């Protein structure tokens, strides 16, 4: 009862002489996960991802090793548990890039990001362990039919219908090592040293090889289109086509939320997700 | 999660 | 000096920072610029320079093994490895602060610190034996009889009669050393450079810094700083813990050990760091 208590005896190896109390705990779909000073340590709560954290440590020593230009949580540990350093720094407001000088700089530091994500999709060592699924956003699409229609209204389902359909005219490509959902609270930075300086990427629970429009859709729906613009350009992106993969990809962020929410038994997430579709 | 994909 | 000559690429580096605010570690090769998340090595020769491309494959190599502990990791792009030579090289900045010998006064905070030192040394071990990491990094032969010449050449003129004396046998069982090159070794693995969190519970290993002289070579060598530094007893701790206290082992320790301030006074030495020489001079005289 408590499930610091209910773990006291690892807690007490992994972090000697720390207080179980004195942590935290945030809650996971797949994972309990317990947070220390330094590191956290994720613990299985189903069987399901009980096998896979093997797996999930593995790709994370891959994405540690990678050249990012930042941090990336580090497995410390594994035992089932997984122990990952936590990398320092905290989410940017959007308020903070209307200092254009600070967009300047933050928007050259995402790029840097999407590069070193983009060349270590060429890799070896990343493609054959990371995620590489074949028609993800068909499955979705029957997925989304399937599960969510029934809870939307005629213009709902004829909306997200039109969505899913822009899906088909996608390449599937797996160029890049893709985070999968790169918003705002994934990406942490340094202040009040100067201007922003970018510490770290975490949640990489979605990670995959894939299509980097899907990180560039992220950065936009978490800042706007000037500023996802502003990276476009400043890393040669800001073509037609890949402009038209953005656009087809962020047009599934609230069936995406719904879809996990219906899932979930999230019912705020749910009703927020399908705002638009009933 | 939350539309950012969650 | 340092700071003020390199004042307009630290501005571009590190935008909004006043250079005045700053720290430096004083390399061989490079002057390392310690910011508050991160590093920044710059070359003060163009063969220096040249260096840093491999440099920083060695640290995107070290921050990829499997220590137990966060390593300094490389802010450039992959391809700047294949670069003939870097104007500079951004390190990630390890958290925590060096562990105060005297807490190992408390035997479960020995037993803890040790323990977290094994899991450093196994994992520098084993990837020693691995073929891709031996390809990666420096694994240079005769390094000791090589060593010994350097000390003499260059710290002898600055020693007494009676220091060169303590120095030679010091030098002596050297050319007897088996030349070990089976693990990832550290080379500087003093206490200043083992990094620990003690926000919260007994001592937490957060990281290694200063890996400058990485190679695959003689774990002895790293085991030895651990002696230099915390003495027999806990070392002892270690070869346990480690299943390291074999006699062999114990006996190529306690001979480098016997040359670890003079590992320390050369590099004080090439680097110019005067305090640094000092002290690895200390007894000497």
């Amino acid at each position: 009862m408590g499930i610091l208590q209910a773990n006291r005896v690892l807690l007490s190896r992994l972090l000697p002489g720390v207080e179980p109390e004195g942590l935290t705990v945030r809650h996971g779909q797949f994972h309990q996960v317990v947070i220390a000073s330094d590191r956290v340590v994720c613990l299985p709560r189903t069987a399901a991802a009980a096998a896979r954290l093997p797996r999930r440590a593995a790709v994370m020593r891959v994405l540690a090793g990678l050249d990012l230009g930042c941090r990336t949580p580090r497995p410390l540990c594994e035992g089932p548990f997984l122990v990952l350093s936590r990398v320092p720094g905290a989410p940017l407001e959007a308020d903070a890039l209307e200092d254009s000088k600070v967009a300047e700089v933050v928007a050259a530091q995402y790029v840097t990001l999407l590069s070193g994500l983009a060349s270590a999709g060429a890799d070896e060592k990343v493609r054959a362990a990371l995620p590489a699924p074949q028609g993800r956003w068909r499955q979705f699409a029957a997925d989304v039919r399937a599960e969510l229609f029934p809870l939307m209204s005629d213009g709902g389902c004829r909306q997200a219908e039109r969505e899913l359909a822009a899906l088909d005219s996608l390449p599937d490509i797996t160029e890049a090592v893709v985070h999968g959902n790169l918003g705002a609270e994934n990406v942490l930075w340094v202040r009040d040293d100067g201007l922003p300086r970018l510490s770290g990427v975490i949640d990489w629970d979605e990670v995959s090889i894939g299509d980097p429009a899907e990180d560039l859709a992220a950065i936009g729906a978490g800042y706007g289109k000037d500023f996802l613009d502003q990276v476009l350009t400043l890393g040669g992106w800001s073509d037609r086509r890949m402009a038209t993969r953005i656009a087809t990809i962020r047009a599934t962020f609230a069936l995406q939320q719904a879809l996990s929410a219906c899932r979930d038994g999230d019912e705020e997430e749910l009703a927020d997700g399908l705002t638009g579709y009933r | 999660k939350a539309x950012r994909a969650a």
